[PDB]
């Protein structure tokens, strides 16, 4: 491979030797397309002129009041789709065409990345096929209706579970036939390389972004940005360019849950092990026999049952620390920022505010600048928190 | 390692090609498996390709899917499947048996220890269908330490390269899944990968006697042995005679 | 009063008596407000760093395949809050504060406006009442959820017919005896002077970005500049900055409803009469007895019986000229925009596209530079858009 | 125009205040508002402030809504209104009847022709709620040359300013409704402006003597004799004898 595959001892490639040749086809592309000026430029512009960057960066004014801490919230709720997922689906999508490929693959469980891939194919003219577990189809029809209306087909997926593990795999077994003509656009920072790299690169303008802003100004950096852990995506995102900025913490939230202690959690990188599927070597949520199970949060979006390479990698050199927060305090924090500071978050993001406002909470004379990546914006979510209250 | 070498020198004096079913252990039940197994073998098959239950296939679809689901309901744990393995190997002490399983299950409690525990019910070889070879080496070394052949998949998209680390890290059988059969069974040869048995597709009698003529070692029936397991599940000593006469044509038609 | 009260014979004060030194405490404070540099400076920074401006100019590239038409989108659906009313409505509550109010009271139809009031109180720590119509609340219960987790009160009008116009009243009535602590904020650019004035001010940054933005990407201006129009805020926001550039023509589309023919249509400055009513003179639904009636449209938020003073001015003088669009063109429109360029626009906005898309269709050899203004996200509509088809 | 000099110059040689009751045209029925009407000046009343259903009330909210709507339901066309108003006034001749309009409604066929088809009926005064003076000029001159008397709202927040010109632009009466009511009464007898009715809040006999005795020439019973018609809507003849006792009682205090 041009690239290492490895992140310490978390990633490879794990996958049938017939796809094999698919993923070195992907990763000369990648590395290709990194050093051609044209690329780049094209992404920005896509960037720039329909997705709606740079996003915000909105200082909180009033949800830290008395304590000692300034919070900024990177504004990805404000991204053409509603979430991060569009950075990196026009990357990808701008890569299928510059291989010549005509056709998009992709996976979903809540349909946010099937609605991605149905909107940047739409864009592009390329075909594009969802696959999504008939569970999730019955769960999820507000996005079917979305991605069908922007000409995706939606393959309901009912092998056995018929989750987002089945999705993703019939998804690679379709793209063991025709990576020919068709591109996978695997949905986070998972799987095998180079997706992992891939994924990253097509998501670190979020920390970019934030550098720049936070001096702009704080005209210092922040003492920690903190991000939801789903698979990782917009987590590697925010944290890739304040990896070498010792001084930043990159604090990545897991969902707990209805709490780590009761099973139904969906926090591998730190209470799964180590095990190898997906593609990859990476921790991830399974039985004592290696049978691999579904991760549980009040987020349909952070049900993914493992986690990125790069993660497990950060955690295990100390680089990076992880936690969890329970659906509750999700919830709360949910509330918290719609009546205070008037944005309705994701749910999913909603769990990475919690753990600021907890270490803001815990700690009030404590002066710390905080960056919480607010990922995606919750008017999906108004319906699940409505049966909670 | 060496019943497959025992096994393609007897055919081979023979003028004949190996044929091997697959079958997923413990589908439906695990007597019933038992019995199959027992009557595959009884009606002529030359070696075993026995697929474990996971979470889900991946190299192979639909119906090895509905086959695992049969058995994890037939409650086989990673337990009953050595169990089973280690009485299939006290009935039959030839009969090479080969294990098709993914990654996970293998590395699961230490890759070398699951190695220690196929060596000690008396597996042949492991083909683990997630592994490409330039992930092998902590498999191979150790199959290879605890005498078992690792099995690899020679792809229909295989470049020459590939030809070549198949070949050179191979043994039992290599598993033939751009190139004409007939080149690829050549080049192979050349490099002296290990008899290849051609696994795709073979579902009539016709295709084991053009597998055979075209080179190949032999012929491992797939899906087809799992269809009559399906088409049969409630009739079960006519889902064995059905099983029976398949073997014995598939069988005869090796002879060639 | 300091600033003009009509717009040609369009406009006025035609309030009770109580409530006219509100109006001039209200026009007082506005034109002080206007020389404000710290006032402007204040508001600038919020529609950036909160609500995400600039919006972007998105030049459709599918859509216009095989006609000799440009047609650019102002990207007022990636504001914060979903649709441009998030302009005005932050501007009216630094307002109301600058001038020591502390409370503020609106009014709904389809919840946008109570949202985005919501959300402007919430954040800037005012109190807020909004009186919306029973039939109104049964029909848009997300939308009430969504400004109760804001923290505002929605009280549920029964007037009669229980619908905007009713809601309108009932919030002048409450303002009559409230305007010294509470201020009310006017959901579009009509009802009594300076509210005409004030939200079009508060609007025209869309039409100033709109005017720099075209000459960036090409160079000269747009040949028109299409918007809907409910009441009138969007549309007089994108058009103001244009008004003296001749050049460039202004089209204003009206809801047609179910066709004008049919009597069920919001279309009343083209085919509805003058009256005095909302505090205005302006055109408006009404039977032949002088009795209003209501707006019909596909989008609810087109629903407003009457329209902004300044165009009938504008249509009167032939300076701006205004269209009609069918629900059924409204839903195609829809659909075309999800399918070719995988932005779902808001059915009020589809009615603009719609204009646009005739305009092409009809003459495709006619070499146009249009601008659309794209005002609202359509995630809302895809419930409604669902039983259509 | 002329009717309201005569009974204020009627009044003020007996010393005694206007009383004059409030109801919409036409609720609840036609038949049934002009017994009312009938009933409230057999009783006592000495003028007449005659609502007009509109789309919705401003200047009044719930009671008076209600009442509208009973009224619409009821059939009361701008017709029916006029036809209404041109009885009442061939069975009363003397009796100053004013109206209680909006903007639109007069707007609608012409300010000019509303005011002529009033002046053609016998109305004395029209008040219309939503027109401040600030607007007024058209509907004033319109109701001059007619000889009808614009009548203006006097509010708690009025300042000098308004004031004055709310006594050089009504006629008839000035509706009255920071400053003290002795105040305000005194600045407009200063400014001579008409003379002032009470109209906030009157709804006891005790009321109307407080009025009275400040200096206000009378008192308006707003939603008072509308509350007694919704609390007796269904028992007509007592409706009207609750109404004619009320109106004895109200009446019996501006004795004063
Ligand atoms: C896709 C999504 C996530 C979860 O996925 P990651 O790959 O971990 O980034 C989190 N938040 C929002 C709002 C999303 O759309
Ligand atoms: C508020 C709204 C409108 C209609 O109102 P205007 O006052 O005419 O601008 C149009 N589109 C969207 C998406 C809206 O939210
Ligand atoms: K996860
Ligand atoms: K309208």
């Amino acid at each position: 491979t041009l690239l290492n595959p490895y992140f310490g001892e978390f990633g490879g490639m794990y996958v049938p030797q017939i796809l094999m040749p698919a993923l070195n086809q992907l990763e000369e592309a990648f590395v290709r397309a990194q050093k051609d000026p044209e690329f780049q430029a094209q992404f920005a512009d896509l960037l720039k002129n329909y997705a709606g960057r740079p996003t915000a960066l909105t200082k909180c004014q009033n949800i830290t009041a008395g304590t000692r801490t300034t919070l900024y919230l990177k504004r990805e709720d404000l991204l053409h789709g509603g979430a991060h997922k569009t950075n990196q689906v026009l990357g990808q999508a701008l890569l299928a065409k510059r291989m010549g490929k005509s056709e998009i693959i992709a996976e979903t469980g809540a349909g946010q990345h099937g609605v991605a891939s149905a909107l940047a194919s739409a864009l592009l003219g390329l075909k594009c096929r969802i696959y999504m577990g008939a569970k999730d189809v019955e769960r999820q029809s507000p996005n079917v209706f979305r991605m069908r209306l922007m000409g995706a087909e939606v393959i309901p997926v009912h092998s056995g579970s018929a989750t987002l593990k089945d999705a993703c795999n019939e998804a690679l077994r379709d793209w063991s036939g025709s990576y020919e003509t068709a591109h996978y656009m695997l949905g986070t920072a998972a799987g095998p390389h180079p997706y992992p790299t891939i994924v990253r690169e097509f998501q670190r303008m979020i920390g970019e972004e934030t550098k720049a802003q936070i001096l702009d100004k704080e005209g210092r950096l922040p003492d920690a940005v903190i991000a939801c852990v789903g698979g990782g995506s917009n987590a590697i995102g925010m944290f890739a360019d304040f990896i070498n900025d010792t001084s930043v913490g990159l604090i990545g939230v897991e969902p707990g849950g209805h709490g780590i202690e009761t099973g139904e959690h969906g926090a591998p990188l730190k209470h799964g092990r180590v095990g190898i599927y997906f593609g990859m070597k990476a921790p991830m949520m399974q039985t004592a026999d290696g049978q691999i199970e579904e991760s549980y949060s009040i987020s349909a979006g952070l049900d993914f049952p493992s986690v990125g390479p790069q993660h497990a990698y950060l955690n295990s050199i100390g680089r990076a620390d992880y936690v969890s927060i329970t659906d509750d305090e999700a919830l709360e924090a949910f509330k918290t920022l719609c009546r205070h500071e008037g944005i309705i978050p994701a749910l999913e993001s909603s769990h990475a505010l919690a753990h600021a406002l907890k270490m803001m909470r815990e700690q009030p004379e404590k002066e710390q600048l905080l960056v919480v990546n607010l990922s995606g914006r919750g008017d999906k979510d108004i319906f699940t928190v409505h049966d909670i209250l | 390692m060496e019943r497959y070498e025992n096994l393609f020198a007897q055919l081979n004096d023979r003028r004949e090609g190996a044929f091997v079913p697959f079958v997923t252990l413990g589908d439906p039940g695990i007597e019933q498996s038992l019995k199959i197994i027992d009557t595959l073998i009884d009606a002529g098959a030359d070696a075993l390709e026995l697929g474990v239950p996971f979470s889900d296939p991946l190299a192979d679809g639909p119906t090895i899917q509905n086959a695992n689901l049969r058995a994890f309901a037939a409650g086989v744990t990673p337990a009953q499947c050595f169990e089973m393995l280690a009485l299939i190997r006290e009935k039959h002490p030839t009969i090479p048996i080969g294990l098709l399983m993914y990654a996970n299950l293998v590395f699961n409690n230490g890759i070398d220890a699951f190695y220690a525990r196929c060596e000690q019910v008396g597996v042949d070889s492991v083909l683990v269908a997630d592994v490409p070879v330039e992930e092998s080496a902590p498999f191979r070394q150790a199959a290879l330490r605890h005498n078992i052949a690792p099995i690899f998949i020679c792809p229909p998209n295989a470049d020459d390269d590939l030809l070549r680390q198949v070949a050179s890290y191979g043994r039992g059988y290599t598993y033939l899944l751009a190139l004409p059969l007939h080149h690829l069974i050549e080049k192979l040869k050349e490099y002296h990968a290990a008899p290849a048995l051609q696994g795709f597709g073979i579902s009539s009698p016709e295709q084991v006697s053009a597998a055979v003529r075209a080179g190949a070692a032999g012929a491992i029936s797939g899906s087809a042995i799992v269809k009559i397991i399906e088409k049969n599940l409630a009739s079960p000593k006519q889902m064995l005679a059905e099983l029976r006469s398949f073997v014995s044509a598939m069988k005869a038609a090796s002879r060639a």
